[PDB]
C-alpha cells in the first residue's frame, strides 16, 4: 500500500468486524469487542459514492444508433462507416477499461490512507499514555474502562487525566 | 487493557484488476458492465415496433401481396426486418436509391396511407387490371397494392397527364415504376406504341424515363423488368406525371411524420408483451449501468457499448482475512 | 514561545469538482473554458471575409443581377452565407453537384475573374441578348452576368464549336447551362431546331446534354428550366464546347488560388471593424484557453469545442477559513 | 486529505497569511506574526504551473472545420458526417471533464502532501527541544528569539545549542 | 555502528516528462515509441506482395501491354502501386467507378485468370485483330491483353449476343469497354453502322451504352475515346452481352478469392528478401512496442500510429547521484 | 516527492548500490557495505512490470488500414475520410502522451512511497535501541555484528535482546 497501513504494519483484516470498513478492537476489564469508526467509514462511503456517481455521470446516455445499408457500388462508404463505428467503439473500450484500472488502484490507496490517518489520530490522542506495540495496536499504561475506550473512539481522550498513572506505571 | 486499529474482511471472492496487480480479491465491488438481455423484441416506452415478417422494406412499402398484414400498422417505435427477407420486389427490377429510402424511413414515427390516384376514377381511357404470375397471391396472379399497372384499354393507350398538390401539411412519399419488356412484340402488345416515355416533374425533382427493350435473364419466370423510383414531395408542391406507356402508376401514397429514436434493425428475436427503454437486435436491455457488451446497435436509452468482458470497480478494501 | 505550521485561506468563493467531493470551495483556481464571444464577424489576421448578403453561393458564382456588389471581391479569409439566401438561381433549374462546388470553393483564397468568351467577339452568327423577367433587375428583365443566353440571329442558329486553352497556370472554374423549354413552340421559336444537342469535352471531362421538353410547374413565372453545370480545368487543358442550340454559353470564368483555413459558414452576425484569430458563426473568439463551448464551427486558430458548462481547475487549496 | 495534514491534524486555514500557501506562525518575546515558507510554496507553484501548462499543451490548436452540405439523396452521408462530428465532440468533452476532475483531486492531494512534508521537516529539525501540541504547532522548551525563529524557517536549526536548556526545562 | 536506508543512482541520462516537472533525469526507463523501419517492402508472414512497377491498377487489371510481367502473379499479401503510375489506360477514356474497383481489389488475396471469351472461338463473323498505336508495344501498334477490339469482318458487323454462366463457385470480375469514335467517317468505317448499341445485363446489373460521336482533344494521338466498365458476377449468375458495334469485348476474367489484411499502398521503397509482420509505405516495422510514428498506413500486425516524437515511460527512480 | 523520502529527508542516491532500487548501508566493527532489500525492490519490479504490461495490453494490435482514392466529384467524402483518420490519430496521440505523463508521476510517487515505508519498517523494528540521525540513518545504541545487521535487513530484529545495553548506553 502507498501509505503502509493496509497490508503494511497492520498485517491482516478482521472478519469479526461486520459493521464498517475501518474500526477498533478494545479489550479491558469489562470485556473486549469490535466496533467500526463511523466517521471515517462514512467519509469513505461518501467519497467512493461520489466517485462511482461521477463515472456514471460522465457516461451520457447512448441514444438510437443503428447500422446502414450500402449498395454494390458503395464499398468505400460502407468501409468508412465501419471505420467510424469501430473506431469510436475502440476508444470507448480503452477509456472504460483504463479508467477502471487506474481508479481501482486509487481507491485501494484511498482506503490505505484512511487507515493510516485513523491510526495517526488515535496515536496523537494517546501520546505517551500508551506504548505502540506492533500491528497497529496500543498497550495502555493505565486503566481504561468502557467510558475511556469510547472516549478514545469518538476522539475525546483526556491526556492529563491519566498522566500521573501512566508516568507511575512506566516506572 | 489494549485498543487496536484495523480494517474489515469477509468471505468475498470479488476480484478486480489494478495497475500494479491483477486479480486482487476485494471485500466489496460494483459491476459496471451489463451483459444480460431478455432475447426478445419489446415495446419502447409502451409503443410497439413494426415487425415486417417475411417482407423487406421494399416489399412493405410497395404493397407486396404477401404483406397485407403490415398495412394496418401506421405507428411504431422502431422497425424490425428479418436479416434476409423473402418477399421483396416480386416483379424483378432495380429499386433506385433503395438504401437512401431506408435511411429516410428510419426517421419516420408514423404515416398516413391514402390512395393518391384511386384506381377507379383516374384513368377512364386506360386499363388498371394488369397482374403477373411473378407477384402471385393465393396461387393466382396479382400485383402490388400500392401501384397500378396501366395496360391497354379498347386497343389504345392515350396520352395521360395527371398531377397532385400536397394537401397534407407534411412530406408525401410517392412511388412509381417504369416497365421494360423483353421483346418488341410484348411492348407493342401491351402499350400500343413503339417509342414511349415517362416524365415525372416536381418543383425540384425532374426525370424522364425511356423503356429499354432487351433480352434479360429470367427472374421469377420473367424476362422483363420494372425499375422502381420514389420521391419526397414537400408540403405545398405539385408533382406531375406525363406518360404514354410503360408507366406503373402510383396508387397509394404516404404522408410522413418525422421522429427521432426510431430505426431499422435486423433481428430474429421474437416479439413479446414486454416493455423496455433500450432495445438491441439481441434483445431488450433493462439496466442502469453505464456500459454494455450485448450489441452495438441500440434503440432508445441504452448503455454505451464496449468490447469488454469485465468492468468491475472496487468499492471496499483488499480482502485479507484469516 | 511557539511556532506553528499552517496553510492559506481567503474569501474566495471559487468552487471546483473533485472525484470524492463536488462543489469544493478552493482558494485559487483557473477557468479553462471560454464561453464569451463578441457576436460579430471579424477579420481573420487582418484579412476580411466575403459577405454574400441576400445571395447564395450559386447566385454569387453565377452572376445574379442582385449580387453585383460581390464581383469586386477577389480575396477573403472565409465566406459568410446567410442561413437561407434569397437570390440564388433566378431562372429555375437543377444545379449539378452544387454541394461539391461549395466544398471546392471552401478551399479557395482568391480568384481572378475574366470573360472567357467575350460577349461581343465570339458568336457573330448568334444573338447574345436573351433576358428573362424571372431574373429581373431594376424592374426590367435581365440575366446572369457570367452567362450568355444564345438565342436566334437573323432566323438561324448555326453550328457553334468553340474551345479554350488554360493560359493561367492555375485551375480554371468553368460554368455553363442547358435550356429546357416547356413546349415545342418555344423550342423551335428560340433555337430554330427540333433536336438540338450540347457537348462539353475536356481531357478527362466529357458530357453530352439533350434538351427535355415537358410541361413543368411554374417557378418564378417560368415553365422552362435551365440545368446548371460546372467543371474544373487543370492548367494546360483545353475545353471544347460544341452546340447547335439550348446552350447557355459561359461568359466569365475564374482562375482559382487554393488556400487552407477558409470555409463557408451560415451566420446572422454583423460584420465589424474587428480583427481576431478565431471566428465562429456566433462571433469571434479572443482567448488563449484550451476549450470553448461557443460553437463547433470554427475558422482560424480556435480552442477545442466541448459541450461543457464549467471546466475550472484548482490551483490553490481547499478554502477552510475562520 | 490523503496525507492527513490539510483538514486533518491541522484543522483550519489562516486568512492572516496573505503571501503564500504553506507557512509559519511564530510568537516569541519579540512578538508574533505570520510568514509564508517560500521554498515549499515556490515548488508548488512550479509544479502546478507545469501541470496546467501540460494540460494546455496537450490540447493542440483546433484549426478550420466547418459544416458540409448534402442534397436530398445524400441522407446517409449527411448522417455519417454528423456521427463523426458528434462522436469526436463527445470524446473530447469526456476527456476534458474527466481530466479536470481527477487532476483537481490530485492537486488538493499534492497540497496536503506539501503541508505534511513541511511539518515533518520542522519536526525533524526541532527533535525533543519542543513538544508537539495539537493542530500542528510546536511548544518550545527553550528561548527562541527572531534569530532562532528564522533559523527554524530556513531549515538551519541548531539542536545541540539548546539541548541543555531544553533538558533542564523538561524537568 | 550505523545502518542507513537509501536508494539507487547511476550515470543514466534517461529523461522523462512528468505532470509537475519536465526533463526529469531517471535511473531506468522504457521507450514505448517505435520510430525505426528498414525502408524496404518486405513479405508479410512469408507471402510476397504485388509490385505493379510503372503500371497502375487500371493498367494491371486491363492487360496493358507493358504490364505482361504482372500476369503471372495470382497471390499476394498486399499491393504496391507507384505514387503516380505511367502505364494506365493507354487508349484514352473514362474508367467508370475506378476507385470502387480499387477498393474491391483491396480485399482480394488471389484470383484465377481465364479467358472467358476466347479470341479464336467466339466471334466467327467479327474481326478480333484491332490494335492502336496509342497502345503500342515494342514500337508496333497493339492493344489490351484482357480485351478484344471487335472490328469489321468481310464488310459486315452482325448482331452478336453472347452470355456466360458462373461456373467457378466464386465472384467473377468482368471488364469491357465502349468505343466512341471522333467523327462519323471512322464510325461507319469501323462498325458498318450509324446507330449502334451495347447492352450488358445480369440478374441485378443492367446497363445500355450508346456511342457519342464528337470532336475531342488529342490524348496519346487519339481523338476517340473508350469508356471502360466493369462488374462483379455472383456465383451462379449469367451475364449477357448484346451488341451490334462499338463493343470492346471481354477476353479474360478473374475469379476472386476474398481475404483480409491486404490493401493498396503508394510507395517508392524497393522490394527485398525480408519478412515482417508489419509493413508501411516507408518500410517494414519489426517491433513489439505499442506505438509508432513511422506512418499511419499499415498492413499486417502493426503498432498504433501516433504523432508523438517521444513516449518514454519511467521504471526506475529520479536519478540523484553524487 | 509526495511521501517526503526521495529528495526529501533522504537527500541523495547511492551509486555504490548496483543490485537494487531500495536498500541499506551498514557499518559495524566487521566493516561496511551496501546491500539492496530484495523484498521491496521485487515488489516494485512486479508492480511496475504489471503497469507497463497493462499499458501495452490496452493498446490492441492495429491491423490493416490503408488510404482510399476519390475522384474529382468526391471532395466532400475525401475530406470526411481525412477528418475521420486525423481525428482518431489526434485522440490516440492525446491518450498516449497524457497517459505517459500522469503514470510517470505516479511511478515516481510509488518509489517514494516504497522508500518511506521501508524506513518506517526499520524504525518500527529498532524502536528506542537506536537514535534517528538525519538523512534516514539510524545510530545504534548497542553492538550490532553482521548477524544483527542481517537481522534488521530481513525484518527479524530482536528488541528485548538489547534493551539493557541500549538503556545503559543512553545514560
Ligand atoms: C430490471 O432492472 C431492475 C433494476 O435493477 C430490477 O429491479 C431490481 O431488482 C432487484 C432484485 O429483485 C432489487 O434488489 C432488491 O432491492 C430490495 C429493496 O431495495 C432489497 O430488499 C433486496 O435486498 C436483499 O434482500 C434479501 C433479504 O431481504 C436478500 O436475500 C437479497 O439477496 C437482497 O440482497 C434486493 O437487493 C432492486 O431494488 C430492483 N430495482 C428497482 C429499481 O426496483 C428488475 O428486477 C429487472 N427486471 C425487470 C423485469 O424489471
Ligand atoms: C482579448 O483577450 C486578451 C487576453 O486575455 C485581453 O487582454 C487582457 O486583458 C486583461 C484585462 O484588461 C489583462 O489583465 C491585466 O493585466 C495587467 C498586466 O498584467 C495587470 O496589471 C492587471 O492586473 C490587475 O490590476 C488591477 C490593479 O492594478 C486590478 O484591479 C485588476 O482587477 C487586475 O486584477 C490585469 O490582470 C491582460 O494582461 C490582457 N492580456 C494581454 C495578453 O494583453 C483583451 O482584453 C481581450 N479583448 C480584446 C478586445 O483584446
Ligand atoms: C527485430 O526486433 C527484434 C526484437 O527486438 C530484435 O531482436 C532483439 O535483438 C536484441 C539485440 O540483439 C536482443 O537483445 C539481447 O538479448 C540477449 C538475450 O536476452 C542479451 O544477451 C543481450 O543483453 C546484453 O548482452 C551484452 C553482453 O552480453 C550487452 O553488451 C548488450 O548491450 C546487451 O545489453 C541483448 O539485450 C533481443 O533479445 C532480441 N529479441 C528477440 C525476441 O530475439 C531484432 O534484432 C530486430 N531485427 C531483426 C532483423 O530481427
Ligand atoms: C448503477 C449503480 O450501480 N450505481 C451506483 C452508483 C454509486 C454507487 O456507489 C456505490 C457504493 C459506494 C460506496 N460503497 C459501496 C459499497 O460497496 N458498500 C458496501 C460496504 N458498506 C459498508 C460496510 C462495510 C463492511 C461491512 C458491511 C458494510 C458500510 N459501513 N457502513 N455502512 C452503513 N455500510 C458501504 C457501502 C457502494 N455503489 C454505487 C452504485
Ligand atoms: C491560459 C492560461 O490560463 N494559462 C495558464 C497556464 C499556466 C498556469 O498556471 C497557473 C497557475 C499555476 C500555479 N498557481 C496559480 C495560482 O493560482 N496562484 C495564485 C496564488 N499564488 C500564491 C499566493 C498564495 C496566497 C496568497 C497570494 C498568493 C503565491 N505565493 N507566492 N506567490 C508569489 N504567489 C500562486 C499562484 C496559477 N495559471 C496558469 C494559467
Ligand atoms: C515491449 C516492452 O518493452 N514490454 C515491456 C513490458 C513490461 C516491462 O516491464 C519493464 C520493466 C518493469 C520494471 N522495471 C524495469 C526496469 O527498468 N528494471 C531495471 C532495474 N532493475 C533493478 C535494478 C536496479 C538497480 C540496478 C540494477 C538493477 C533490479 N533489481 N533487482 N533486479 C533483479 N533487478 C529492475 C528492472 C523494466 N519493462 C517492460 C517492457
Ligand atoms: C459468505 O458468508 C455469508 C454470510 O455472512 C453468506 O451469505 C449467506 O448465505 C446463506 C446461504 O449460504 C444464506 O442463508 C439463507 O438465509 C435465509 C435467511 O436466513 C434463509 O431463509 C435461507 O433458507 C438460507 O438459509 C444467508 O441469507 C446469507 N446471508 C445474507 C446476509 O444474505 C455467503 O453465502 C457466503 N459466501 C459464499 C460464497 O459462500
Ligand atoms: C475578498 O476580499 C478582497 C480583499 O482582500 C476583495 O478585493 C477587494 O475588493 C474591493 C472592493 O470590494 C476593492 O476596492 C477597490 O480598491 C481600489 C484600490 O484601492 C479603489 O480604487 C476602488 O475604488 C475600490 O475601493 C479592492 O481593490 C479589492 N482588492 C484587490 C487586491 O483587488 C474582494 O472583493 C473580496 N471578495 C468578495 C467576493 O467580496
Ligand atoms: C555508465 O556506466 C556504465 C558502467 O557502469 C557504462 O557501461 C559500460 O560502458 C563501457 C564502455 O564505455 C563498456 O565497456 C565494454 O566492455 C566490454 C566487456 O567488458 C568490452 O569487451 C568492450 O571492449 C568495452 O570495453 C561496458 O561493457 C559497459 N557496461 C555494461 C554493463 O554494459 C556506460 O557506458 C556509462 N554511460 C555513459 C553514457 O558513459
Ligand atoms: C414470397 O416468398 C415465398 C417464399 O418465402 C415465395 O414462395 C416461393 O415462390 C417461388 C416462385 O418462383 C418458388 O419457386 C419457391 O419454391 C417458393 N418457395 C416457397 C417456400 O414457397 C413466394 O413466391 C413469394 N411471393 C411473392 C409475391 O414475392
Ligand atoms: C456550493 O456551496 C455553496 C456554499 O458552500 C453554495 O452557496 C450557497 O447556496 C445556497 C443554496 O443552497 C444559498 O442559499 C446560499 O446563499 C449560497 N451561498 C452564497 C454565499 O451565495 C452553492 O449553492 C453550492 N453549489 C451547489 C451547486 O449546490
Ligand atoms: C431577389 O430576392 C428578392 C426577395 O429577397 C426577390 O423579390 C421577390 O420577387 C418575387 C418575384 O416572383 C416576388 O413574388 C416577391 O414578392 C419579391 N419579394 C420581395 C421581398 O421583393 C427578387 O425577385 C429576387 N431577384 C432575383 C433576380 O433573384
Ligand atoms: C534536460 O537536462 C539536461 C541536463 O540535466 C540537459 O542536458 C544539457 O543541456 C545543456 C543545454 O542547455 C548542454 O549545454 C549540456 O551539455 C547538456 N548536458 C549533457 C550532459 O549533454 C538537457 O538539454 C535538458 N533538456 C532540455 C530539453 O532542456
Ligand atoms: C508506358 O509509359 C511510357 C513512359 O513511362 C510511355 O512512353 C511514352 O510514350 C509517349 C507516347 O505518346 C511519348 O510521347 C513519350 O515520350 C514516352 N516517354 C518515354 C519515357 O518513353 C509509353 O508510351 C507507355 N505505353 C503504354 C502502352 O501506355
Ligand atoms: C413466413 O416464413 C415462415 C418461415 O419461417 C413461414 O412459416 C410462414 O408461413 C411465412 N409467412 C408468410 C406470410 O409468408
Ligand atoms: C437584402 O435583404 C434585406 C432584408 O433584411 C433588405 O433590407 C435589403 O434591401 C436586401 N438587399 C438586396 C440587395 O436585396
Ligand atoms: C519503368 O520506369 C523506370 C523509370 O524509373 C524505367 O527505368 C524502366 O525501364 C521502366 N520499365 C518499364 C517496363 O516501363
Amino acid at each position: 500500500g502507498l501509505f503502509g497501513a493496509i497490508a503494511g504494519f497492520i498485517e491482516g483484516g478482521w472478519t469479526g468486524m461486520v459493521d464498517g470498513w475501518y474500526g477498533y478492537h478494545h479489550q479491558n476489564e469489562q470485556g473486549s469487542g469490535y466496533a467500526a469508526d463511523q466517521k471515517s467509514t462514512q467519509n469513505a462511503i461518501n467519497g467512493i459514492t461520489n466517485k462511482v456517481n461521477s463515472v456514471i455521470e460522465k457516461m451520457n446516455t447512448q441514444f438510437t444508433a443503428v447500422g446502414k445499408e450500402f449498395n454494390k457500388l458503395e464499398r468505400r462508404m460502407e468501409n468508412l462507416n465501419k471505420k467510424v463505428d469501430d473506431g469510436f467503439i475502440d476508444i470507448w473500450t480503452y477509456n472504460a477499461e483504463l479508467l477502471v484500472l487506474l481508479e481501482n488502484e486509487r481507491t485501494l490507496d484511498f482506503h490505505d490512507s484512511n487507515v493510516k490517518n485513523l491510526y495517526e489520530k488515535v496515536k496523537s490522542q494517546l501520546k505517551n499514555n500508551a506504548k505502540e506495540i506492533g500491528n497497529g495496536c496500543f498497550e495502555f499504561y493505565h486503566k481504561c474502562n468502557d467510558e475511556c475506550m469510547e472516549s478514545v473512539k469518538n476522539g475525546t481522550y483526556d491526556y492529563p487525566k491519566y498522566s500521573e498513572e501512566s508516568k507511575l506505571n512506566r516506572e | 487493557d489494549t485498543i487496536c486499529i484495523g480494517y474489515h474482511a469477509n468471505n468475498s471472492t470479488d476480484t478486480v484488476d489494478t495497475v500494479l496487480e491483477k486479480n486482487v480479491t476485494v471485500t466489496h465491488s460494483v459491476n459496471l458492465l451489463e451483459d444480460s438481455h431478455n432475447g426478445k423484441l419489446c415495446r419502447l416506452k409502451g409503443i410497439a415496433p413494426l415487425q415486417l415478417g417475411n417482407c423487406s422494406v421494399a416489399g412493405w412499402i410497395l404493397g407486396n401481396p404477401e404483406c397485407e398484414l403490415l398495412i394496418s400498422r401506421e405507428s411504431w417505435s422502431y422497425i424490425v426486418e428479418k436479416p434476409n427477407p423473402e418477399n421483396g420486389t416480386c416483379y424483378p427490377g432495380h429499386f433506385a436509391d433503395y438504401e437512401e429510402l431506408r435511411e429516410q424511413l428510419s426517421s419516420v414515427s408514423s404515416f398516413e396511407r391514402f390512395e393518391i390516384f384511386p384506381k377507379e376514377s383516374s384513368w377512364p381511357n386506360h386499363t388498371t387490371t394488369g397482374v403477373s404470375a411473378s407477384c402471385s397471391h393465393n396461387g393466382e396472379s396479382s400485383f402490388y397494392k400500392n401501384l397500378l399497372w396501366l395496360t391497354g384499354k379498347n386497343g389504345l393507350y392515350p396520352n395521360l397527364s395527371k398531377s397532385y398538390a400536397n394537401n397534407k401539411e407534411k412530406e408525401v412519399l410517392v412511388l412509381w415504376g417504369v416497365h421494360h419488356p423483353p421483346n418488341i412484340g410484348d411492348q407493342r402488345a401491351l402499350y400500343h406504341k413503339e417509342n414511349a416515355y415517362v416524365s415525372v416533374v416536381s418543383s425540384h425533382y425532374s426525370r424522364k424515363f425511356t423503356p429499354e427493350i432487351a433480352k434479360r435473364p429470367k427472374v421469377r419466370d420473367q424476362e422483363g423488368r420494372i425499375n422502381y423510383y420514389w420521391t419526397l414531395l414537400e408540403p405545398g408542391d405539385t408533382i406531375i406525371f406525363e406518360a404514354n406507356g410503360n408507366l406503373i402508376a402510383p396508387r397509394y401514397a404516404f404522408a410522413l411524420s418525422r421522429g427521432f429514436g426510431s430505426g431499422i434493425i435486423n433481428s430474429n428475436a421474437p416479439m413479446d408483451e414486454c416493455d423496455a427503454k433500450c432495445q438491441t437486435p439481441q434483445g431488450a436491455i433493462n439496466s442502469s449501468l453505464p456500459f454494455q457488451n450485448v450489441h452495438p446497435v441500440t434503440i432508445g436509452e441504452c448503455p454505451k457499448y464496449v468490447r469488454s468482458a469485465k468492468l468491475r470497480m472496487v468499492t471496499g478494501l483488499r480482502n485479507i482475512p484469516s
